[PDB]
């Protein structure tokens, strides 16, 4: 063996259950010599895929003295350093998959996140957001989920990991230095900004003005674009007066993927309050009269597909006096 | 198809 001595367990005691995620904290080399310990790589593979079976099927399974067993697994496993166009994959996912799966226990119905909250805490939860700059999706698509379990469950760090993220966004805009994982780090903030309680606390209100915004200056932008925009659509929707430099920004922002702003801003058309809507009308009808125009052709259709929305037509409508001399006649 | 969160 190289593992010690282990097989399914009926027995029941959970005491075997401690030794399984024990034997797999074995960690083994995916990469530097794939070919090394077959054997032993497909039974850790099965020793993870059994405790998976185990902890959703069987209640009461989870118990005081295993969360500290579970994690310290997590951990052992999934806090490594990482390698560095198209991407890398983890070696390593044939164990490190089970490992994301088996850790989401967080979503077992007898998580008590109480005696959990000694283990899952800042020194974890940072090393966690450490890992979203893993070039390979499907393990950031795994980071994405359980931050936000962690996170929607763990009031105690609801506090912290704003901060860290704030520090992704602000060195990753600034600082320049890229940061990789920055989709699945903003469709997070979407649900934590559909949550937001009212009024927007004005730090909630900054953080769009000097974060989300720039966000749009970027080069990648339209690698996380989609999400970008739930974000602002989710603030204007929370507080309605935002729109003002909201939309402004926007069209100093603006440039081809000129359909991507074209969405954005129907999307926040979709929300706008006609006294606030009045504010841009003037400046953002300029620019959509460039667009119908606009040589690259899928651009002014989609300018075009703004007539056919019946509250943008209202809004229109309700105006027509000052918006529709931008065009001809 | 991620649940928001009461903040």
């Amino acid at each position: 063996v190289l593992l010690h001595i282990r097989d399914v367990p009926p027995a029941d005691q959970e005491k075997l259950f401690i030794q399984k995620l024990r034997q797999c904290c074995v960690l083994f080399d995916f990469v530097s010599d794939p070919l090394s310990d077959l054997k032993w790589k497909e039974v850790k593979r099965a020793a993870l895929s059994e405790m998976v079976e185990y902890i959703t099927h069987n209640r009461n399974v989870i118990t005081e003295p295993i969360y500290p067993e579970v994690v310290h697994m997590f951990a052992v496993n999934m806090f490594r350093t990482l390698p560095p166009d198209e991407p890398t994959l983890e070696a390593a996912w044939p164990h490190l998959q089970l490992v994301y799966e088996f850790f989401l226990f967080l979503e077992s119905p007898d998580f008590q996140p109480n005696i959990a909250k000694k283990y899952i805490d800042q020194k974890f939860v940072l090393q966690l957001l450490e890992l979203f700059d893993s070039e390979d999706p499907r393990e950031r698509d795994f980071l994405k989920t359980t931050l936000h379990r962690i996170y929607g469950k763990f009031l105690g760090l609801r506090a912290y990991i704003r901060k860290q993220i704030n520090n992704i966004f602000y060195r990753f805009i600034y600082e320049t230095e890229h940061h990789n994982g920055i989709a699945e780090l903003l469709e997070i903030l979407g649900s934590i900004i559909n949550g937001f309680a009212l009024p927007l606390k004005e730090e909630h209100k900054i953080f769009l003005l000097k974060v989300l915004l720039p966000l749009h200056k970027v080069k990648s932008l339209s690698v996380y674009h989609p999400q970008l925009a739930y974000c602002v659509v989710q603030f204007l929707e929370k507080d309605s007066t935002l729109t003002e430099p909201v939309v402004m920004a926007l069209l100093k922002y603006w440039p081809p993927k000129e359909v991507m702003f074209l969405n954005e801003l129907e999307e926040i058309l979709d929300v706008i309050e006609p006294s606030e809507f009045v504010k841009i009308m003037e400046p953002l009808f300029r620019q959509l009269a460039k667009c119908v125009s606009s040589p690259h052709f899928q651009v002014a259709e989609r300018a075009l597909y703004y007539w056919n929305n019946e509250y943008i037509m209202s809004l229109i409508s309700d105006n027509a006096a000052k918006i529709l001399p931008i065009m001809f006649p | 198809r991620l649940q928001p969160i009461p903040e």
